[PDB]
């Protein structure tokens, strides 16, 4: 045989990239995978760069940031595209997981590739949330604050976690040393996590939007989707260019750019665009543990879809009941984004608490109701009885 | 090594779908045809078509959720002026 | 909140570097630093600018060097451990008034006025909101507004009253290229210094920027023609059913 | 922990520490504010607090201060009637902090702080 | 013919790409700066210190 | 998830009653005609996700002629869709071929197996 | 060096990447053992051992 | 995926050696066996002989070389005391 | 300071100790240092400023 398939090490290349059989119909939006490892690989690459210019302690953290900006050579391009670039990160990652829920790429055989997909999804949250610390901003130490504090609230432990947690009785110099330690991990048990998420899908392959077996039709990765592949990292490239050199501040605040003052709160406390639907959802409880509890089960409700969708069909692409409920939880998303980013006011405050019970009932109250339906007008519109 | 569980996928020679007997298939190559003959009766009318034939699915809840957010906003900007001073206090209670 | 509680918008002014293609205008930037010198200075720092990065963009090598001559700086000490002094130099940062916080606070009735390196970048508004709170001064307060003695009234201002007074006024800078010092030429030269100061790479970063797109721009024309030639094959293929004979 | 000996602490002026990260606004009292927190009583206010719950000591009045929600500061001596403010939200404070003179209706914390003859130990 | 003059020997198709990208940096570089700051005329350094030489 | 017995049980109650029949009937032909799939020349059993044990074993006792048949249909639908199109309109597929041939099958394999999981958790009495 | 000797940026740089390899070094123990399961281990008489195998 | 290589092991069944014919194996449960027969008449003779018959090849390039290291030591030595002052300028040039 | 106490010495024996150095202060109102005796948490110093 040819030396690509006889030996240990490209055999593997060549079963993933090369010669591995995919379906003739899919379309744009399964490209998403292949740029979310591009990702990984430009966050890494720029954060050891940065790492060699850069000190951790509490009186050094803002300066040295300052010292990346204006003293290391072409320093302010590995920071800007480190930042603006954890941004695309999760804009990719969010319509990767929404082409999921659409065509049904969570169902048997599937699940175990949703499972890790859903790890995968925690930890980037997390890393996202201890290199913002690592600024020492003004927005940096009063959201290490407020999230830090959410812990007091369990039982028996809760006032014994956070003072493990900080190192001390307040978010100082012992809490910046160790989340830029645990910042520099983490995205190394997410590479290895990609790995796990690659084995699982060469097991069974991709799906196809039409929802049926792909078994009849298939065409070899090399030469076809490389080259399609190729038309959207130019373009992911030119737009992220586009931000990098021409505005590069617009996707943060600028609170971020006083430092940190553990005497002077700000007016307004805002999270990342990106975590501001779990921010609303915080706030719409009044009471404190229970609203951390809702915070972390409105990531931990995607593990049921596989047991409350109850159609006989994959996918959405044949059914109109469930392409309008779709698109208003999509819609309802960006509407607890938006809630987040305000004061806590009237009429604020209830039109949060409605949009929080919209997103829960779709997993758990909606699919099971109109999968079911749609079984059951597809055989009495055509069984002759 | 051992073998492995079963699943619904194989390779090439063995890829597990029913058995074919009837089917011709024909093609060109794409050194013989035309370059690039597709901006136009693709931008005509096949690129109207295939979201005008969707677009209601999509509009009609982005329609509800721009209108329920506008309606607040014109709300909390009324509480918090002049005119707005004495609902305010009712309604912070 | 209300209005004032959120302070007044700062409208859109017609900037010359606002643009792609646009670098600052460096007689703007060194006419605004004669306005830190004559004016600002006297209660503000500004701490993350070393004279070095002055030569080349506003002032000449000689010029930064006797400048940088009339403050002194700590030195090494001597044989006997004793302190020296020395005059500045090109390496140095730029110096303060105040030797710490609270000299700077008993000197300002308990106020702090803040570093100005990063100002522009600090604030929601950005040169706009620098240069309406500078000219936006009303000579009386509207009616029925009782500030605290200490305090100023601004509308730009969360809150409306701020802690510091109005300080331009007409003529009060003479200018060496013979610009007439009014109170908004000098307002607009010092917010495009204050601009150099937290954007020193600005006119590199849009001139790098420029041969970054063409590139990109091309790579991705050309991958759409690469991708449509190489699929040409499979678009265009025909399939045809004959039934199989039965008994088999 | 921080000890500082009682005859050092004036009355006029502030001796805010920041002690294990907490802005701790106190005073040396003295008697002339002792009956200038009875005068609005409960019908005001959700808690049972008294000054007697407030203070052990009436010489020495001590309270911690960051905020029920955030942790601004206010202003000094600038308040409705002998108290501070700040203007995060409206929140004006009386002597001792008895908040209900804005939206926030429950008061902060009291230090632990101790004698052991002439010698408090805030913490 | 030109393919086989051009693109057929690809021992420097490779090469030809590999080399026509080492020009193509200098006469890019010498274009844009010109154009970049002909359109910038009379706002940079070197248009101030002209004329505040005094 | 939903068991086909399920379906068919729900769905026969509702064709027995003549006033049942007179309300959803109407809303069922109008939910097949928006979906679409017949535009691509499939019929409605070509849709159901076969990876599992049950539809494995309807699929290996089709009769052969109607396995060919099957063959072609999944494999020009997904020829038309990436040229983003739909078939010429004689090729579509008509409401009196829309049958569920597919179905005898798949009920009679559904039996088998709830009185094998009854036998096998089996209680008795003396 | 960052510079003219040992200095201040050479120690920080040699902190961050002696962070960083020791992950590179536990991606070629994984193919190590990958080169191992393809035809297993010799043993100290030199000759094959397909004849007797334990678990 | 697709099959591998070729190889000279395998698994379970199929392990790849020459076929055997004629070879027959006892074995006792470890549960109805004696415990810990193992210190006496293995410390006794064994554990002597499985050196012994091997010491010769590592204490001959071992004294060769403990010979050449000590001899160099108590030369660098008398180079560097009163006595050896004079040749220590002379295989210094 | 505090290292000595149950090693070698009594807690109000290092308090004495400590108490006969004077160590940097915060500055006042005004901004100019001062002084203060030390205590448990400062380290021992030494002959020389240099
Ligand atoms: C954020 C930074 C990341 C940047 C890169 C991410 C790109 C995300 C875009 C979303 C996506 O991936 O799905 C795209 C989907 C179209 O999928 P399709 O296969 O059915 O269309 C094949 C086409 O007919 C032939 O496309 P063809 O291959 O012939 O030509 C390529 C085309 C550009 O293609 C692309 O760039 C794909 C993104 O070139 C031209 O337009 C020629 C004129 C210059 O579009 C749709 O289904 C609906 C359209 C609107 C979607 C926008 C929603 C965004 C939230
Ligand atoms: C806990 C995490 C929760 C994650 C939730 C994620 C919410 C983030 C929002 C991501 C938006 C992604 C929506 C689209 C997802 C892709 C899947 C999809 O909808 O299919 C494409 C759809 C189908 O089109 P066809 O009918 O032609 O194809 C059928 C197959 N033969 O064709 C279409 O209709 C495409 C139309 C897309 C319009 C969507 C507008 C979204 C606006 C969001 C703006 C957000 C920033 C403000
Ligand atoms: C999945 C990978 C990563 C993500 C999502 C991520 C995200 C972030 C974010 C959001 C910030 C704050 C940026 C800002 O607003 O200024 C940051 C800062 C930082 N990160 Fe990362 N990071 C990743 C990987 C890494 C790695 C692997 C390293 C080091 C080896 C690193 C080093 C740094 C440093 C030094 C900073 C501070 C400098 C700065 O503010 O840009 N990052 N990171
Ligand atoms: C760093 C993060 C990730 C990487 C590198 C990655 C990579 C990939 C790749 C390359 C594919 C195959 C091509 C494609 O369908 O796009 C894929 C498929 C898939 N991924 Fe991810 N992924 C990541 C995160 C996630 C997340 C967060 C989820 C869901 C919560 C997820 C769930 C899935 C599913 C269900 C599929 C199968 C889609 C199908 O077959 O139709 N992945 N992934
Ligand atoms: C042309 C001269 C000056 C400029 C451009 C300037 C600029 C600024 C800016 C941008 C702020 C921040 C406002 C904000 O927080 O949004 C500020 C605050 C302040 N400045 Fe000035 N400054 C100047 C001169 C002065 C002078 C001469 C004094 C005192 C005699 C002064 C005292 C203060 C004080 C006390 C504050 C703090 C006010 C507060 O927080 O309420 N400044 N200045
Ligand atoms: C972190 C470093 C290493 C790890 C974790 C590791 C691990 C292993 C393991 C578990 C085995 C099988 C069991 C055994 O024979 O002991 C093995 C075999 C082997 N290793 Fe390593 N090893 C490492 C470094 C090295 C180095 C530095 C070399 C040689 C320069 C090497 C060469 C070999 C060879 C030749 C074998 C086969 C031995 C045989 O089959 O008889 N390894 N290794
Ligand atoms: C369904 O069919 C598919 C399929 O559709 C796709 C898209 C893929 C696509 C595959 C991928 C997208 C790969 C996934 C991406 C990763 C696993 C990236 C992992 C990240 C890393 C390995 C990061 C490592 C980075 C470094 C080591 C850089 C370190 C920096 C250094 C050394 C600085 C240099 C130091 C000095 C001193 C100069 C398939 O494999 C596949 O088959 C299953
Ligand atoms: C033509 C290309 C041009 C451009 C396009 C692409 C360019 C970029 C190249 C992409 C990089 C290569 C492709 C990605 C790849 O190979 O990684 C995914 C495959 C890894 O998964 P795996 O092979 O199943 O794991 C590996 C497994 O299959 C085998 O098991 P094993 O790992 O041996 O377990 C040993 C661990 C022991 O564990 C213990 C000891 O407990
Ligand atoms: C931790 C995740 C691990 C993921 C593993 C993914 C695989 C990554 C490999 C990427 C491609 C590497 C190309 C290897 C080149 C071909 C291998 C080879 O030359 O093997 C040998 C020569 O041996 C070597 O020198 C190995 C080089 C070390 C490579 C370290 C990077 C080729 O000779 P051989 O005939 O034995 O090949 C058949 C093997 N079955
Ligand atoms: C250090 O501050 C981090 C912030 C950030 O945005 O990081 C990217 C942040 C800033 C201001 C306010 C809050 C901030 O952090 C966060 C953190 C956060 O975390 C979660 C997200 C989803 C589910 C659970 C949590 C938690 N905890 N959800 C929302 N905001």
């Amino acid at each position: 045989m040819a030396f690509r398939k006889s030996n240990v090490y490209l055999s593997l290349v060549n079963s993933y990239i090369i010669d591995s059989p995919q379906p003739s119909s899919i379309n744009y939006w399964w490209n998403m995978g292949s740029l979310l490892g591009l990702c990984l690989v430009i966050q890494i690459v720029t954060g050891i760069f940065m790492a060699m210019h850069y000190s951790s302690n509490i009186e050094l953290a803002f300066s040295s940031v300052e010292h990346i900006m204006r003293d290391v050579h072409n320093g302010y391009i590995l920071r800007y595209l480190h930042a603006n670039g954890a941004s695309f990160f999760f804009m990719v990652m969010f319509m990767h997981m929404a082409k999921g829920l659409y065509y049904g790429s969570y169902r048997s055989p599937r699940v175990t590739l949703w499972n890790v997909g859903v790890i995968i999804f925690i930890l980037t949250i997390a890393t996202a949330f201890l290199g913002y610390c690592c600024v020492y901003g003004q927005m940096s130490h009063w959201g290490a604050t407020v999230i830090t504090n959410l812990f007091s609230a369990i039982p028996f432990v809760g006032n014994d976690i956070v003072s493990w947690l900080w190192g001390g009785f307040s978010v100082s110099n012992p809490t910046i040393q160790r989340f830029f330690a645990l910042h520099y991990l983490v995205p190394f048990i997410i590479a290895a996590m990609v790995i796990m998420h690659l084995m699982a899908l060469h097991i069974h392959g991709s799906s196809n939007p039409l929802g049926i077996t792909g078994n009849l039709d298939r065409i070899p990765m090399h030469s076809y989707f490389i080259f399609k592949d190729l038309v959207t990292v130019f373009l992911f490239m030119l737009i992220l260019a586009l931000f990098v050199f021409y505005s590069p501040n617009t996707l943060g605040h600028p609170d971020n750019y006083i430092p940190g003052n553990p005497l002077v709160t700000p007016a307004s406390i805002v999270p990342e665009w990106y975590l501001l639907p779990f921010y609303a959802i915080l706030r719409s409880i009044p009471d404190k543990l229970l609203g951390v509890i809702t915070m972390f089960a409105a990531i931990l409700v995607l593990l049921v879809l596989p047991f409350t969708d109850r159609s006989v069909v994959r996918g959405n692409t044949f059914k109109v009941l469930s392409k309008f409920f779709f698109f208003i939880f999509v819609f309802n998303f960006v509407l607890l984004g938006q809630i987040g980013a305000c004061h806590v006011e009237v009429p604020y405050v209830l039109m949060g608490q409605i949009a929080t019970f919209i997103y829960f009932a779709y997993f758990l109250i909606i699919v099971p109701v109109i999968s079911t339906i749609e079984n059951v007008l597809f055989y009495i519109g055509r069984v002759n009885k | 090594g051992p073998p492995s569980g079963k699943t619904y996928m194989g390779w090439w020679g063995h890829m597990g779908g029913p058995k074919q007997k009837g089917i011709t298939s024909y093609a060109v190559s794409p050194y013989a045809q035309k370059p690039l003959q597709g901006i136009f009766h693709n931008a005509v009318f096949n690129s109207f078509r295939r979201f005008k034939s969707q677009f209601l699915y999509v509009l009609i809840p982005a329609g509800i959720y721009w209108y329920w957010w506008k309606n607040g906003n014109e709300y909390n900007e009324f509480l918090y002026s002049k005119a707005g001073r004495e609902e305010l206090e009712r309604v912070n209670v | 909140m209300t209005a004032a509680e959120h302070g007044l918008h700062a409208p859109a002014y017609a900037w010359s570097h606002n643009g792609p293609f646009e670098t600052f205008d460096h007689a703007s930037i060194r006419r605004g630093y004669q306005v830190y010198r004559e004016v600002c200075a006297a209660c503000h720092s500004l701490d993350r600018v070393a004279w070095r990065t002055l030569v080349g963009v506003s002032h000449t090598n000689e010029e930064v060097r006797n400048m940088a001559e009339e403050f002194e700086y700590d030195d090494e000490p001597d044989e006997q451990g004793n302190p020296k002094k020395r005059p500045g130099k090109l390496s140095d940062y730029i110096p303060g008034p105040y030797p710490n916080e609270q000299a700077a606070r008993a000197a300002n009735q308990g106020a702090l006025p803040p570093d100005l390196s990063l100002i522009v970048k600090a604030r929601h508004g950005g040169c706009d909101y620098i240069f309406s709170l500078l000219t936006g001064y009303p000579d009386e307060p509207p009616a029925g507004v009782a500030l605290p003695p200490g305090s100023n009234y601004n509308p730009y201002f969360p809150g409306g009253s701020i802690a510091m007074a109005r300080v331009l006024f007409d003529d009060m800078v003479e200018y060496e290229d013979g610009t007439p010092a009014t109170t908004s030429q000098m307002a607009k030269d010092v917010t495009t210094f204050l601009n150099w100061c937290a954007e020193p790479e600005h006119d590199e970063r849009k001139r790098l920027g420029l041969k970054t797109v063409i590139i990109l721009s091309s790579l991705y024309l050309l991958s759409i023609w690469v991708k449509k030639f190489k699929w040409a094959g499979i678009k265009t293929r025909k399939f045809v059913f004959n039934p199989p004979k039965p008994r088999k | 922990k921080v000890e500082v000996n009682l005859a050092a602490i004036p009355l006029g002026k502030n001796v805010v520490v920041k002690w294990q990260g907490k802005p701790v606004f106190i005073r040396h009292r003295t008697p002339h504010e002792i009956q200038e927190a009875n005068s609005v009583d409960m019908s005001a206010l959700k808690d049972p607090q008294t000054d007697a719950d407030r203070v052990k000591d009436p010489q020495w009045l001590i309270m911690l201060g960051i905020c029920t929600h955030l942790g601004c500061v206010p202003i000094g001596e600038a308040g409705d009637f002998g108290g501070w403010f700040c203007p995060c939200h409206g929140s004006h404070y009386d002597i001792s902090g008895r908040i209900r003179k804005g939206p926030a209706p429950l008061n902060l914390e009291i230090p632990a702080y101790e004698f052991d003859g002439d010698k408090v130990i805030v913490g | 013919s030109l393919y086989k003059t051009f693109f057929k020997r690809n021992a420097v198709f490779v090469g030809t790409i590999f080399a026509g990208a080492f020009v193509f940096q200098t006469v890019f570089d010498t274009a844009i700066t010109s154009w970049y700051e002909n359109h910038n005329k009379g706002k940079l350094w070197k248009d101030v210190k002209a004329r505040i030489a005094a | 998830p939903q068991s086909f017995t399920s379906i068919a049980r729900i769905g026969d109650y509702i064709l027995k009653s003549p006033v049942l029949s007179k309300l959803c009937v109407p809303v069922a032909n109008q939910f097949i005609n928006l979906a679409g799939y017949k535009k691509l020349g499939l019929k409605f059993d070509d849709l159901i996700a076969e990876e599992n044990p049950i539809m494995q074993t309807a699929l290996r006792r089709l009769p052969e002629d109607e396995s060919y048949a099957r063959a072609y249909r999944i494999i020009r639908a997904h020829q038309t869709e990436l040229t983003h199109h739909l078939l010429p309109r004689n090729e579509w597929i008509k409401a009196q071929e829309d049958v569920p041939y597919l179905l005898p099958y798949i009920l009679e394999a559904e039996a088998a197996a709830k009185e094998k999981d009854e036998l096998d958790n089996i209680e008795v009495s003396k």
